[PDB]
Parts: C-alpha cells; sequence; structure tokens
C-alpha cells in the first residue's frame, strides 16, 4: 500500500492465516521466510550501477 | 572505467517451493507389516512356552521322584 525506496516493482507475497491462535501466527512468520528469497534474487537482478550518497 | 557490484541471474536460486514429501510408509503398507509382525510374534512366542511345558512337569517331578527329602 505504502511504498518506501521502491516498492511494487518487487513482487511480495504477504502470509495470512485464518485463526488467530499461536499456530498460524507461527505459520506466516515461517512462510514470510520461504517468501522473502524471491525479494533478495529480484534485488540482485535489478542493480543500477552509480551513486552511494 | 568504473567498476562496481555486478549482477548475477542463472537460475534465479529457485524461492518459494515445498521440499517436504513422503517417503518408506504410505498408509496401507506400514499396516500389513504392523499386523504381520504381531502374527508371526505371537507364533513364535508360544511354541517357546509349549516347549516350557516339556521341562514344567519334569522339574515338579524330581519333588515327586525324590520321598526321602
Amino acid at each position: 500500500t505504502q511504498p518506501y525506496d521502491v516498492y511494487d516493482q518487487v513482487e511480495f507475497d504477504v502470509p495470512i492465516g485464518s485463526r488467530g491462535d499461536c499456530y498460524d501466527r507461527y505459520l506466516c512468520r515461517v512462510e514470510e521466510m520461504r517468501q522473502s528469497i524471491r525479494i533478495i534474487s529480484q534485488c540482485l537482478n535489478k542493480m543500477p550501477p552509480g551513486e552511494i550518497k | 572505467x568504473x567498476x562496481x557490484x555486478x549482477x548475477x541471474x542463472x537460475x534465479x536460486x529457485x524461492x518459494x517451493x515445498x521440499x517436504x514429501x513422503x517417503x518408506x510408509x504410505x498408509g496401507y503398507s506400514m499396516f500389513a507389516v504392523g499386523i504381520g509382525a504381531l502374527l508371526f510374534g505371537y507364533w513364535s512366542m508360544m511354541k517357546w512356552n509349549r516347549e516350557r511345558r516339556r521341562l514344567q512337569i519334569e522339574d515338579f517331578e524330581a519333588r515327586i521322584a525324590l520321598m526321602p527329602l
């Protein structure tokens, strides 16, 4: 919804459960971890060579 | 020429995939081994118990045979 520094261009996956229990609140964090490398890999492929500051 | 950090693609690591898969046991197959081990278990155990009967009567026979005791 609210981009910071080059967002929406990178494909993000948001895990959302069904019940508000501790098990589903644990599963979403593990599913965040499996769907985190996708952002890292897209950041590796898309790099403009230029300025740091 | 200015050199900076370079990009690498190749395979892109392959992100988000289920590595978990069922192995060895399926369901119906393990129950055939389970009850199969039970059927082999009781049959082999009771043969020794019948072999114990050969000793059981013969051991108590010693008291009957010995009356000067």
